[PDB]
């Protein structure tokens, strides 16, 4: 009986810690994933604005090469 | 001991907090500067009101509360308001930019920048507790902060405080006082994320409160102030057992034992009575039987639904004022033989009763009449799932076209989170359907 | 606070830009010297949204004035409230666009744009928390059109996490005889659909028809057209400028108005041109739209409306519910509660009560089809195309701008035809 009593409270501690542990990890995973995505979205936005600059160079270049 | 820390998140949470704490002060005879003449133990004490108020050596009674918002203008009114002396400046936390009606910004982009600070300030309150019981979290479903930041906070609180109890007062969105078209999105996302981290959540349908203010107090177009003063009375009724003592006083945790049959089934339906104007209450005494019978009038519910078309899994009556058990039992006996009250077959049908002799209180220049007795019924009904159904439908209409989803994706979220959240709600609607089915 | 940085480019942009500042400076109760002489604290509650506070309680508009020709710059400085604008925020070239988009976007403007950004950067760096930019310009010209869209792209590079809003004036043969305008418009739209979050489609065709047929003004002046614009711009920014039941910013407006990123072209409306039921029916009437489009030729994705003045709010709520019910077919059902009503206690100047309307309607395609029709009529003949290729442009950039605006139309048509089931 004493042995069973120890196993019950130990199980309660284990499940409590497991819940804390999983919650801490599930959150870290989410904030990381969200950081990647938001960055990749802003990075893509800047890349095609970069393409608009490169294009403008090719336009101004094309002008002086027609004179 | 048995201290309770309140956390008020976003505009709705903060402004409701203002109403609640103002009401608490008047019920306990606490002045706007925090002084409480009737309290003879200076600088401390183990009285009942100490569950919600700490004490400084100068005799100031300070709310065990943190106010958080990602925008400063709402809390700035608290900082310069009537009860500005009540709170230590560190209890009032603000950012410079709100979540813009976006769950993603409240949970990730903007919220992550202030989450560590909030937890530190919460920790400072907890370290002043000799026996912290749990947290009470006030927030809206629809706001970006009330939605996004709350769910982040709830997750972080489960990590930092383990299985310490966390209760919710959640404002369910209504079109009459809507602030964004994406409130259904924010609602579903928060409910999903917070579900595992909340032990009990009291939803407050703004349309229900809007209707009651129009119908019972004859307010042609209720303001947030009108809604909040009514809400604070319901909140006061629920927390009354924690803030007062009495022979017939029943602790909220005991009601909670009956109200939550399964972890996910933790959304009680609140019903309050009497809500009546001064004009109508004059020369008009509402008896115990009358206010108790009013608890089974759907028009008086905090959430729009029809319990008469559902099944009960618990029924609790929280009385306050001039009330004795004899009149309660008589009123209940009458009601049982005249109302559509049916329980599931796996639960006992007895009503759990609590009485706090401390009479109801009203705020100066308010609309609510001051009455000698009031009652708040807390019932666990399958009918509350109707609130989920209405929200989930509005969610489906927009998400089938992915309307407004790009505002969330742009903040780093994925469509998988939307579908994951919606499936959890679908399972929750199914859960409430299953518990209502008769046993084999 | 939450600051908005104002920018006005080209002739048209500075005209309506100056008018906008004249009107709201009056509403917030400040004189051309920048001093406050009002009576209500509500005028200064959210004043920092558009104004910087200088020494001796001087309120300076957070505005940047731009043009490739120094002519209009003298007009503003000499015009009323000319002494309120920050002198250093005046950025002017000497060239002049000559209604050439390529000059404003790639040549002349690309040489002046950096000195504009230096002023943008200086204003922005002082902000407590910048929420975004609002630009006033026309799409028919060369500077405000060509260089205006260049600035947007350049500003979006340094502030990709800020809201970009524009008050774009659409060209109309009823007002401007200039032939090349449908080129400048199409090329501008090609930019706005990609790099702006919200665009108020101020349509000269609509502005003309209102003055002529309703206000009974034959041969209407630009002053007449702008009196409509100013009243509109005043209305749609009320929620940004004053405290109310719900306070709004550029982001919260975009979230609620734009269900899909590209579909961010609003048709504004105004009423009158009374009692509550009268106002509500007029603001939903096609005659009161500042964009030459019939809303009953499409469906509303989202709708925003202010009612200004002291009136029965119970009545306004009932009438707005009334209109949605009687006109339910013209609001998409797959977006629940897609109509919101706002209320400001303070009325405009002259009117005891008014109502301004912001509609994200699929009927806006009619406006783009008009431009596209005038565009392709010129492009099939390659008329005046040498003015653009002369600056180094390619025929493709015309084709791409055409097909992109074609997609915008068909995309508006897609969600018009969509159903719940
Ligand atoms: N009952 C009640 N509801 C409120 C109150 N204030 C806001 N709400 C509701 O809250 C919802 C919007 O959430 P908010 O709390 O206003 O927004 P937030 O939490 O500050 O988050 P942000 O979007 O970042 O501003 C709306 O549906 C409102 O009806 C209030 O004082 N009382
Ligand atoms: N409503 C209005 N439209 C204008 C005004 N001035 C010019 N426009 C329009 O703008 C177009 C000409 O562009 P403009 O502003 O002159 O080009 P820019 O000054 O070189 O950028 C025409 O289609 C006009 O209808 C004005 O004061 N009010
Ligand atoms: O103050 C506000 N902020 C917002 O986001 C606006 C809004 C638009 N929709 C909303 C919805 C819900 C709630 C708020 C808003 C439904 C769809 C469109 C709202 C507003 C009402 N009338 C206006 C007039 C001018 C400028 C802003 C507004
Ligand atoms: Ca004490
Ligand atoms: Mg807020």
């Amino acid at each position: 009986k004493r042995e069973h009593e120890r196993e019950v409270i130990q199980k309660a501690i284990e499940e409590n810690n497991n819940f804390i542990k999983m919650a801490k990890e599930k959150l870290a995973q989410k904030m990381e994933s969200n950081k990647e995505n938001r960055e990749a979205h802003l990075a893509a936005m800047l890349e095609r604005l970069q393409e608009k600059d490169k294009h403008a160079e090719e336009v101004r270049k094309n002008k002086e090469l027609k004179e | 001991m048995r201290e309770c820390i309140s956390i008020h998140v976003g505009q709705a949470g903060v402004q409701i907090g203002n109403a609640c704490w103002e009401l608490y002060c008047l019920e306990h005879g606490i002045q706007p500067d925090g002084q409480m003449p009737s309290d003879k133990t200076i600088g401390g004490g183990d009285d009942s009101f100490n569950t919600f108020f700490s004490e400084t050596g100068a005799g100031k009674h300070v709310p065990r509360a943190v106010f958080v918002d990602l925008e400063p203008t709402v809390i700035d009114e608290v900082r310069t308001g009537t009860y500005r002396q009540l709170f230590h400046p560190e209890q009032l936390i603000t950012g410079k930019e709100d979540a813009a009606n976006n769950y993603a910004r409240g949970h990730y982009t903007i919220g992550k920048e202030i989450i560590d600070l909030v937890l530190d300030r919460i920790r400072k309150l907890a370290d002043q507790c000799t026996g912290l019981q749990g947290f009470l979290v006030f927030h809206s479903f629809g706001g970006g902060t009330g939605s996004g930041f709350t769910s982040l906070l709830m997750e972080r609180l489960s990590v930092d405080y383990g299985k310490k109890s966390k209760l919710e007062f959640s404002i369910y969105p209504a079109p009459q006082v809507s602030t964004a078209v994406v409130e259904p999105y924010n609602s579903i996302l928060t409910t999903h994320t917070t579900l595992e981290h909340s032990d009990c959540a009291f939803m407050v349908d703004n349309e229900a409160i809007y209707d009651i203010c129009r119908r019972n107090l004859d307010i042609e177009r209720p303001t947030y102030t009108n809604l909040n003063r009514l809400i604070s009375q319901i909140v006061s009724s629920i927390t009354a057992s924690l803030r007062f003592d009495g022979a017939l006083n029943v602790d909220l945790t005991e009601f909670q034992t009956n109200l939550v049959p399964y972890p996910r089934i933790h959304f009680p339906l609140a019903t309050y009575a009497p809500v009546i104007s001064a004009e109508k209450a004059y020369h008009e005494q509402l008896s115990v039987a009358e206010i108790t019978n009013a608890c089974f009038e759907p028009a008086n519910q905090m959430v729009k639904c029809d319990p008469r078309h559902g099944k009960y899994m618990a029924c609790c009556l929280l009385y306050r004022g001039d009330v004795v058990p004899k009149d309660v039992n008589a009123a209940i006996a009458t009601i049982k033989t005249k109302r559509s009250i049916q329980f599931v077959d796996w639960c006992p049908t007895g009503f759990k009763v609590g009485i706090n002799y401390q009479p109801p209180t009203v705020v100066p220049g308010g609309d609510l009449a001051k009455v000698q007795r009031a009652v708040c019924m807390l019932s666990n009904t399958t009918a509350i799932a109707e609130a989920w159904a209405r929200l989930d439908h509005k969610f489906d209409l927009m998400y089938a076209k992915r309307a407004f989803v790009h505002w969330y994706v742009g903040e780093g979220m994925e469509e998988g989170e939307f579908s994951e959240a919606r499936e959890d709600m679908a399972a929750l609607e199914k859960d409430y359907e299953e518990v209502g089915v008769d046993s084999v | 606070m939450r600051e908005i940085v104002h920018i006005q480019a080209g002739q048209c942009g500075n005209q309506i830009g100056a008018k906008f500042w004249e009107v709201i400076s009056d509403e917030h109760g400040i004189d051309p010297t920048g001093s406050y002489h009002g009576d209500s604290d509500l005028q200064l509650e959210r004043i920092n949204v558009y104004y910087n506070e200088a020494t001796g309680n001087k309120y300076v508009p957070r505005a940047i004035l731009v043009d490739l020709e120094p002519g209009t710059m003298d007009s503003v400085r000499s015009g009323p409230f000319g002494q309120i604008f920050r002198p250093d925020n005046f950025v002017f070239g000497q060239s002049g666009a000559g209604n050439n988009w390529a000059k404003g976007h790639y040549t002349e403007g690309a040489e002046l744009v950096d000195s504009v950004l230096d002023v943008v950067r200086k204003e922005s760096e002082s902000c407590d928390c910048l929420q975004g930019f609002q630009l006033t310009h026309s799409l028919g010209g060369g500077t405000g059109s060509g260089m205006g869209t260049l600035l947007i792209s350049k500003i979006r590079e340094e502030y990709p996490d800020r809201i970009m809003n524009t008050f774009s004036v659409m060209p109309s043969p009823k007002v401007s005889d200039t032939v090349v305008e449908p080129y400048n418009a199409t090329l501008s739209v090609h930019q706005l659909v990609e790099n702006t979050d919200e665009t108020y489609c101020i349509d000269n065709e609509a502005l003309y028809d209102i003055c002529f047929r309703t206000l009974k003004l034959t041969t209407p002046t630009y002053g007449d057209l702008n009196h409509l614009v100013s009243a509109t711009m005043s209305g749609v920014t009320t929620c940004l400028r004053f405290p109310g039941q719900l306070n709004a910013d550029l982001r919260k407006l975009a979230v609620n108005m734009v269900p899909f990123p590209r579909l961010h072209f609003f048709m504004p409306g105004f009423a009158p041109l009374l009692t509550v039921p009268e106002l509500t029916q007029q603001m939903f009437d096609s005659k009161n739209m500042m964009a030459a489009c019939d809303p009953r030729h499409g469906r509303y994705l989202t709708v925003a409306a202010i009612f200004r003045g002291r009136m029965s709010m119970k009545e306004v709520d009932e009438q707005m519910l009334n209109v949605q019910n009687k006109n339910s077919s013209y609001f998409v059902e797959w977006i629940p509660n897609n109509v919101k009503t706002a209320v400001c206690d303070i009325p405009p100047r002259g009117l005891k009560m008014s109502a301004t309307f912001i509609g994200n309607s699929t009927a806006i395609q009619e406006l783009f089809k008009r431009i596209s029709e005038q565009f392709t009529a010129m492009f099939r003949r390659k008329a005046f195309l040498h003015w653009y290729t002369g600056e180094g442009m390619d025929e493709m950039e015309f084709t791409e701008a055409e097909s992109n605006m074609n997609d915008l139309v068909s995309e508006y048509q897609q969600y018009q035809d969509a159903t719940a089931d």
